[PDB]
RNA sequence: CGGGGAAACCCAGGUGGAGGCCUGUAGCGAUGCUGACGUGCAAAUCGCUCGUAUGAUUUGGGUAUCGGAGCGAAAGACUCA
RNA sequence: CACGAGUUGUUCGGAAACUGAGCACAACGUUAUAUCGUUUUGUUAGGAAAGUGAAGGAACUGAAAAGGGGCAACAGAGAACCUGGGAUUAUAUUCCAAAAAGAAAUUGCAUGUGGG
RNA sequence: UUACUCUCGCGUUGUUCGGAGCGGGGGCUCAAGAUUGAAAAAUGCAUUGUGAGUUCUGCGCUAAAGCAAAAACCUGGGGU
RNA sequence: CCAACUGCAGACCGUACUCAUCACCGCAUCAGGUCCCCAAGCAUAGAAUGCUCUGGUACAUAGAGAAAGGUACACUCAG
RNA sequence: CGGGUAAACGGCGGGAGUAACUAUGACUCUCUUAAGGUAGCCAAAUGCCUCGUCUUCCAAUUAGAGACGCGCAUGAAUGGA
RNA sequence: GCACCGUCUAGGUUGUGGGUACCCAACCGUGCUGUAAACUGAACCAACGGGAGUUCCGGAGUCUUGUUUCGAGACAUCUGCCAGAUGGGGAGUUUGGCUG
């Protein structure tokens, strides 16, 4: 046979990003002696849209903290920011929308995004469009504290971790129908080459697992194991079930 | 480590008695190996011996001597 | 006169797309076209220029929030529960 | 902007110029005559007729991905007859 | 077919001298084998890659500033000149000579004049 | 500036603007033109008035699509 | 040091011709293919189609000439 | 070994008796499966027999349409209408 | 057992112009001069003081049984080597004879 689609995408060539028209990666800043032992106040510059992504960008700027200069950072901005608004980061920041806060000084029950997974990584977690994350408690003596994530799973995190106050912006971007190819063409145009689709009972057998036959038809289940070479792991991979869901969906993911 | 024959996907040709991929050996060892990469590298001088001098569990040293 | 009866703004896409899918696009289609309230100043000027960006033509401010509505409802809960967690 | 109504709203006349909208050049294609030619003008062309023609549109230069491989809105199509 | 001729620029196009999709020298690593890989998400390399402003008494000497050296657009950025000619067999916004047919713009270095 | 007092006013072919300062009087500035002259008659060949077309320019700047970068140059804040 | 003035000097490569029913690819001076700029008058909605001033061309083997049968971006036919 | 899962691959029945003319069986026994095809649809691009049977269309129709259904071998995201 | 390494500290408790309003010492605290919904100013190449024109200190705390910091941690895909399952993802090969 021939190489599948789906093992040829992990070479590149083709298949890579489209990131011409993007400003950058977004990030909060540098986790350094003045977040840690005080604050650092801000000014909201521009507010943006980079093509591919569905949330508002912000533009803040800052002052250097060991040299005469200015510094500009990048940030995935929080519904309600406006320019010429004032964002505090630090360990004495007060609790706004906007600012930037240890998770340890945080009251439970409080809504936040772009969470750090790790300390001083500078936001990873909840940072999609309309997306947040719930505080649920602390624990003191181990210095740490739990979460609940948007897929629905809990995780605990070390309190040095930081998070800002607030939801993602632009939600409620998938309620509106398409309506058009046209509309999805341009859609993924920021984003990379994967779209149209094509089903795979409609390739050949030389290039498909499931292509061939008189008629449309896979010949065998369309569940594999979680062993399955490349190649062969096409279809529903290590499903724990099939079929439409009856009662209360459960949390994806594992253990 | 053992050498690892250089094929695309480790995919062979030909009869089932040239397959292996992984379980084959070189037949020149590595302290031969380490005097010719330094001879090689160094086209000025001349290799004289070598001799082991440690070893762990991912790399060999040797140690060569070499005159002008 | 009235030039329409049902489909105000989607009768732009003829007969093609749809009953269903037409009237549920329509009702974002509204908003994301409409002139909202600006909290600063006093106006009903902000228009969105693209998803999740509003621009006020009076204050010339620029605010982040909603794809097609200039504040989600769950932004306004999330306000009020910081409020009064900074109040205690 | 005219008329009606207690109110919610209803009827009529203009303005404006939306649409993977329609007729139709250039362009991009190739339905039928199973027409011409079939030691040709041509190792696939010619005539009339025909599809579409603001868009998932057409096109120049540059640049990236190949032979147990590349690319493919998927015909085992195409990769210098 | 044979013999003999013809293409003239400070300003036109390119380069000197931009960056883009991108390439891959050095460096490091790998391979029995470099003819292999990394090399723009501000950016090489376990990584000591800056070689001269002022000075100070006329050549020296050394402070400052993180992230090596290049290439890739004759339709993107950039770019100081126009008309007349009776001026050719063939070139011209390129040739014309003191009444330059003439009228301009711009770069480098020097000399007066004025001001400081 | 009792301008919107109780149908407020200005304006476009057109989807609007005003106590966060409309309209009127008087001005400052920018962009595109017009006019007077030098060139320029010494050249060229043997005239100055209206309608139609025409993207330079101005009218400031569909979208889950929102429209490259750098060299070079300009101005300012400080200091001398 | 700065402003006009003035003096001198302004280096390198390209530049003929073609761009197509004869100058390029298709074995060829092949009814095929090949990117860009300027685009007059009348009819008319008009870059449709028909004719015309400027510019260009008369190059495509020809002469004589009512057989049958053909091809045609050529027609007509009583009931 | 023991659990779950079909918008996973897929599957979804036969025999006889019986109503005050006859015919047909609402009804009753019997063998059996993991379950025995539900709502719908049809001589349909899916029906062998087959040019099925009735009506309509014509002077005359192996064609067309509307009905009927024991459907060789229709049927529900292998998606049905 | 006693010495030495081996010490400092923000903050808290107890009619117009130009100026004054301390020090205690002890505990708490641990390197602290700014904000406590928000709605766009500026900030660099030291002023000053002291010890012996031009130095050296302070302003700007000192020290290092030494790790750049954070999270794990002798576990771990972390490295190499043996061993067993699974494995058309892929390779090689075969798929008798007689015969109205
Ligand atoms: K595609
Ligand atoms: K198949
Ligand atoms: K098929
Ligand atoms: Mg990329
Ligand atoms: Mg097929
Ligand atoms: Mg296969
Ligand atoms: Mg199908
Ligand atoms: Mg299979
Ligand atoms: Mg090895
Ligand atoms: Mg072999
Ligand atoms: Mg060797
Ligand atoms: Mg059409
Ligand atoms: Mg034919
Ligand atoms: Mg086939
Ligand atoms: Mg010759
Ligand atoms: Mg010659
Ligand atoms: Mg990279
Ligand atoms: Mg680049
Ligand atoms: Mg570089
Ligand atoms: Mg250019
Ligand atoms: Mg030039
Ligand atoms: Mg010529
Ligand atoms: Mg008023
Ligand atoms: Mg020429
Ligand atoms: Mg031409
Ligand atoms: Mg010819
Ligand atoms: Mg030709
Ligand atoms: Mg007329
Ligand atoms: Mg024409
Ligand atoms: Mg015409
Ligand atoms: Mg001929
Ligand atoms: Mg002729
Ligand atoms: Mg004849
Ligand atoms: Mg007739
Ligand atoms: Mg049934
Ligand atoms: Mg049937
Ligand atoms: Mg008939
Ligand atoms: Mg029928
Ligand atoms: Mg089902
Ligand atoms: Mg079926
Ligand atoms: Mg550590
Ligand atoms: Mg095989
Ligand atoms: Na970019
Ligand atoms: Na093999
Ligand atoms: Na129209
Ligand atoms: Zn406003």
């Amino acid at each position: 046979g021939k190489t599948v689609l789906s093992c040829r995408k992990g070479n590149g060539s083709v298949y890579q990003v489209h990131g011409h028209k993007r400003l950058g990666p977004a990030k909060l800043r540098i986790l350094d002696y003045a977040e840690r032992h005080g604050y650092m106040r801000g000014v909201v510059k521009s507010i943006e849209h980079e093509a591919g992504r569905g949330a508002a960008l912000a533009r803040v700027e800052f002052r250097h903290p060991y040299k005469f200069r200015r510094v500009k950072e990048l940030m995935v901005a929080p519904e309600g920011m406006f320019t010429g608004q004032s964002v505090f980061c630090g360990q004495k920041a007060p609790l706004a929308i906007g600012n930037v806060l240890p998770l340890g000084q945080i009251t439970e029950g409080c809504i936040v995004c772009n969470v750090e997974a790790k300390p001083g990584d500078r936001g990873t977690l909840a940072r999609a469009s309309g997306d947040y994350c719930i505080i649920i408690s602390h624990n003191h003596e181990t210095g740490r504290t739990r979460l609940k994530l948007p897929s629905g799973q809990k995780k605990s995190v070390p309190s040095t971790s930081r998070a800002m106050i607030g939801i993602i912006s632009g939600g409620g971007r998938i309620e509106k129908p398409v309506l058009k190819a046209g509309n999805s063409f341009y859609r993924f145009r920021g984003k990379r080459n994967c779209w149209p689709k094509v089903r795979g009972v409609a390739r050949n057998p030389v290039e498909h697992p499931h292509g061939g036959g008189n008629h449309q038809h896979i010949g065998h289940p369309s569940t594999v194991s979680r062993h399955s070479p490349p190649g062969q792991k096409v279809g529903l991979i290590a499903a724990r079930r099939t079929g439409r869901i009856r009662g209360g969906k459960a949390v994806k993911g594992a253990w | 480590g053992g050498r690892k024959r250089p094929v695309h996907k480790g995919i062979t040709y030909g009869k089932p008695k040239t397959s292996g991929v992984l379980g084959m050996k070189l037949n020149k060892n590595n302290q031969a190996v380490a005097e010719q990469r330094l001879g090689k590298r160094f086209g000025n001088l001349r290799v004289l011996n070598s001799y082991w001098v440690n070893m762990d569990s991912t790399f060999k040293w040797y140690e060569v001597i070499a005159v002008d | 006169a009235k030039r329409t009866v049902k489909m105000g703004v989607m009768g732009r896409y003829g007969t093609r797309y749809g009953a269903n899918p037409r009237k549920r696009a329509k009702k974002l289609e509204v908003s994301q076209h409409a002139k909202h309230f600006c909290s600063f100043c006093g106006k009903f000027a902000f228009r969105r220029k693209a998803v999740g960006i509003w621009r006020c033509d009076g204050c010339s401010k620029t605010v982040a929030g909603g794809a097609y509505t200039l504040s989600t409802p769950n932004n306004s809960t999330v306000r009020s529960t910081v409020r009064r967690l900074r109040e205690l």
